RNA sequence: GCUCGCCGGAAGACCAAGGGUUCCUGUCCAACGUUAAUCGGGGCAGGGUGAGUCGACCCCUAAGGCGAGGCCGAAAGGCGUAGUCGAUGGGAAACAGGUUAAUAUUCCUGUACUUGGUGUUACUGCGAAGGGGGGACGGAGAAGGCUAUGUUGGCCGGGCGACGGUUGUCCCGGUUUAAGCGUGUAGGCUGGUUUUCCAGGCAAAUCCGGAAAAUCAAGGCUGAGGCGUGAUGACGAGGCACUACGGUGCUGAAGCAACAAAUGCCCUGCUUCCAGGAAAAGCCUCUAAGCAUCAGGUAACAUCAAAUCGUACCCCAAACCGACACAGGUGGUCAGGUAGAGAAUACCAAGGCGCUUGAGAGAACUCGGGUGAAGGAACUAGGCAAAAUGGUGCCGUAACUUCGGGAGAAGGCACGCUGAUAUGUAGGUGAGGUCCCUCGCGGAUGGAGCUGAAAUCAGUCGAAGAUACCAGCUGGCUGCAACUGUUUAUUAAAAACACAGCACUGUGCAAACACGAAAGUGGACGUAUACGGUGUGACGCCUGCCCGGUGCCGGAAGGUUAAU
RNA sequence: AGGACCGAACCGACUAAUGUUGAAAAAUUAGCGGAUGACUUGUGGCUGGGGGUGAAAGGCCAAUCAAACCGGGAGAUAGCU
């Protein structure tokens, strides 16, 4: 549930949190979790490479089945999660031969849910097989790129995609972009769409909201001196730039996607 | 733990002072100059085997050498090992 | 106030000490003009 | 030596870092010491640092470093696999007392504990670089039980007071005791046992996970403190001997209870939230290669071993960083009495100090303070600086408002002491006794003793009872920025930056973008409800017209147009 | 519950006086702001000079940063003094 908070003090004001009473408290499953180490953003020169990330709360990293490729062997959802990494949620499912994983959780799924994957699975939320055997029309989410590679697309809460053709080899999708692309049949996808619609929905409300999930402080250009960014100085509030990067590119309306490779799968571009 | 060229070489001086006297009189432990890589075990048998008589335990611990300056110049003397050598309660000697 | 040296033994031998010098083609560079220099010191030690 | 004064959440004590002999003793005084110096952190000499269980080393890993081969790069080199290092984190074990001029959980006395080797003996499936468990994890809040500690009483020793009183409801002091061992408490968690079967746990499993029957209701795990023991002891005012007057020896009373009580412990708990909270080993268990009367495992007793390095001294400072014996800087730990909400503040205790030129004088002027007639902002750029307000409880409190606020708005009243209610009340705590008991660290009953705010009534002293220290000044109009935050370390803290919110715009994942001749990497173990760039800046009511210029997006016919 | 309120430690640095051959190459005294958070702090690590880092002041990068420090080209050049 969607909920805000009353005005106690003026950095709760604005507040509205996304409650859901459905996931676990407490700890998630041990055995599927890693290390999660921070990166302020730098890379392996030590530079900052992207800007803005640092800080926020410490996080564990749980280990997602995106493949889906346990087949045949049914599985019961025992549980939804809270996962830190991520925008979804996640359903800790027990499969029939004992094996615990963790699986994207789709919406309207839950605690006593039975998902099955596999060329055969049935239809329904939950469930993943290659799209070859899935219905044109249909709604689906965590879908695989390159046949057995993991699934790529459509993985943020509230996503999914729509498979609104199958030709050939190919499968025709309108990701969530709006862009129509072809990806091979032998793909695997899963029915449904992505849980936690709601997410969009939240206000953080303050500033030390966004620092608690590692985001510091964007500089504007035109708040710079010009040695620092193209947008320069000034004396007063000046700018008279055609608007760039910090680098001098032009930022409002240059494409930049540069991929002859892969052009030949892209059916028709966003609008 | 032996070797009796080695031992022969591990104790180097008794030790004179009010500490030392008196480490004797009440305490029936003779100190001791030793080599700076002797260990408690081969002060423990040279002892016995030299002085003829039987230890009950040694302690052991490093003197740092005073540095004295000269002008601009600095000397300094020689860290040594101190041991405690307590020997058993039928004093000898 | 507060001064710019504050002492560490550790962080000293680690950014200056003989074998940082000998870990790179530089610092046996500053060890080898040190030694035509003569210095007494080639780096601070024990 | 006797007094006086200062600190006492420190100006005491103890760690780390850093220093490195500054420590103790003798001796000396030129230079050092802002003065003299017989003294010194100064000169010279000698002494002094004692460990299985305190730390390091050691085993284990974090960020990150290094890296056989390897990928990449004119050379130099960059990156990286297996690995190997790296604590600021995880991993065995010791306490109280005594002692030196100077060390002590290290020596001594007493009393313990840990992990290995070896033997003996009884029993036995042993085996890892692997599986599984465990180690192993956040923020906030609640409050019950405790201890540290204190207060009073009792107990024991001593006292009878320099000046009125002081044999009593009087004065002073002490009333301390560890780890370990036994007991398994307040309390926390969780159902337990057997059998059977299985697509998971890289093979294997008797272990974990999953499935199915059977059966009992109580089982197990965790756990402060208390009590006992340790302790036949240690410590203990004081006494009696001696003393070179610094000391040393011998001896040694009481050593209880009630009440209060942490921020320490139970608590890695419980409750609750969203921002969802290291790793690896030690440890427990499972098997594989294997080994099978061996080996190995478990136990009791015995026996051996536990090396090496550190350990002095300063440590919120005269010994460290500041050129100085420098109003500076420097992480952690401990927390006594009275008043007090308190770790604020004042006065004290233990402990430490009077800050290394002093003696006089009592001019101007400067610095830092106290009091001030009448006036009361007339000062000045400006109330700058001063002065003022200042506690608790209750009564009461406007516009405006996003309904939280504004608000401690404003303003008012009470406030010490003594007695009565009640020789100490409401409450808190809780003994003897009685009774039950699955008998205990148990339950009920019982209310003794102890402790104890607050109110009303009456009385009473002073000019003044929140008496000191301590401790809001209040109100009205208006510019700007919503707000908490950030910033020019050293003349600017702001209206500047950020901010949640909004929009534009790029980006289909080998993403765009960014660091890199490259390899590799961040973005991200993310995937369009995501990520980047740009502008605007809570919220409310809103955001109109202009595409000629410049910028960008789209276009293919025509013209022009490169190497070739 | 809260980037909530008052207020020590702790973090900061709004005003004034003093000091300015200082006690101090940035402080001291009286007042001041934050004080459960976008807080504060120890240990160690990473980023390197047209480079870093920057809630952006051209701030900071070992007591002077619109291009650090050291060594070298080096006796740069100086129609100036
Ligand atoms: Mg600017
Ligand atoms: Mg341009
Ligand atoms: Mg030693
Ligand atoms: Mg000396
Ligand atoms: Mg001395
Ligand atoms: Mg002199
Ligand atoms: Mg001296
Ligand atoms: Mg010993
Ligand atoms: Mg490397
Ligand atoms: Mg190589
Ligand atoms: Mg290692
Ligand atoms: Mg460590
Ligand atoms: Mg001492
Ligand atoms: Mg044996
Ligand atoms: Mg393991
Ligand atoms: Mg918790
Ligand atoms: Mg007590
Ligand atoms: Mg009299
Ligand atoms: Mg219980
Ligand atoms: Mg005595
Ligand atoms: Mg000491
Ligand atoms: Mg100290
Ligand atoms: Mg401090
Ligand atoms: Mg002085
Ligand atoms: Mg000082
Ligand atoms: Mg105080
Ligand atoms: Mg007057
Ligand atoms: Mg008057
Ligand atoms: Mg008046
Ligand atoms: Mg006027
Ligand atoms: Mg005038
Ligand atoms: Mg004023
Ligand atoms: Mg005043
Ligand atoms: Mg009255
Ligand atoms: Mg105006
Ligand atoms: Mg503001
Ligand atoms: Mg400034
Ligand atoms: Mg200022
Ligand atoms: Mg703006
Ligand atoms: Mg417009
Ligand atoms: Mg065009
Ligand atoms: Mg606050
Ligand atoms: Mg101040
Ligand atoms: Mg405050
Ligand atoms: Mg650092
Ligand atoms: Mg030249
Ligand atoms: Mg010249």
């Amino acid at each position: 549930a969607v909920v805000k908070c009353k005005p106690t003090s003026p950095g709760r004001r604005h507040v509205v949190k996304v409650v859901n009473p459905e996931l676990h408290k407490g700890k998630p499953f041990a055995p599927l979790l890693e290390k999660n180490s921070k990166s302020g953003g730098r890379n392996n020169n030590g530079r900052i490479t992207t800007r803005h990330i640092g800080g926020g709360h410490k996080q564990a990293y749980r280990i997602v089945d995106f493949k889906r490729n346990k087949d045949g062997i049914p599985a019961v959802v025992e549980r939804l999660e809270y996962d830190p990494n991520r925008s979804a949620n996640i359903a800790l499912v027990l499969y029939k031969d004992g094996e615990r994983r963790y699986i994207l959780a789709p919406k309207g799924l839950k605690a006593g849910d039975q998902i099955q994957s596999g060329v055969d699975a049935a239809i329904k939320p939950g469930n993943t097989l290659p799209m070859r055997n899935i219905p044109v029309g249909s709604t689906v989410h965590n879908v695989e790129m390159k046949p057995g590679k993991g699934g790529q697309l459509a993985r943020s809460a509230g996503t999914y995609v729509q498979i609104v053709a199958r030709d050939g080899a190919y499968v025709t999708l309108r990701l969530r972009s709006g862009e129509m692309r072809k990806v091979e049949a032998d793909c695997r996808a899963t029915l449904g769409e992505v849980g936690n619609a709601e997410h969009m929905l939240r206000v953080l409300g303050k500033a030390g909201a966004a620092r608690w999930r590692g985001v510091r402080p964007t500089v504007r250009g035109t708040a710079m001196n010009p040695v620092d960014h193209p947008h320069g100085g000034g004396e007063g509030r000046n700018f008279g730039k055609h608007p760039v990067t910090p680098w001098g590119v032009q930022t409002k309306g240059k494409k930049t996607r540069s991929n002859k490779r892969t052009d030949k799968f892209i059916v028709r571009r966003r609008s | 733990m032996i070797r009796e060229e080695r031992l022969l070489k591990v104790l180097r001086a008794p030790h004179v002072s009010e500490k030392a006297s008196t480490a004797m009189e009440k305490s029936n432990t003779i100190v001791l100059k030793v080599a700076k890589d002797a260990t408690k075990a081969e002060i423990k048998a040279a002892v016995q085997k030299l002085f003829e008589v039987e230890v009950e335990v040694v302690n052991t611990l490093v003197v740092k050498g005073k540095v004295k300056r000269h002008g601009q110049r600095i000397g300094r003397r020689s860290d040594w090992k101190k041991a405690y050598v307590t020997l058993k309660e039928g004093q000898n000697l | 106030m507060k001064r710019t040296f504050q002492p560490s033994v550790l962080k000293r031998n680690r950014s200056h000490g003989f074998r940082a010098r000998m870990a790179t083609k530089n610092g046996r560079q500053v060890l080898a003009r040190r030694r035509a220099k003569g210095r007494a010191r080639l780096t601070v030690s024990k």
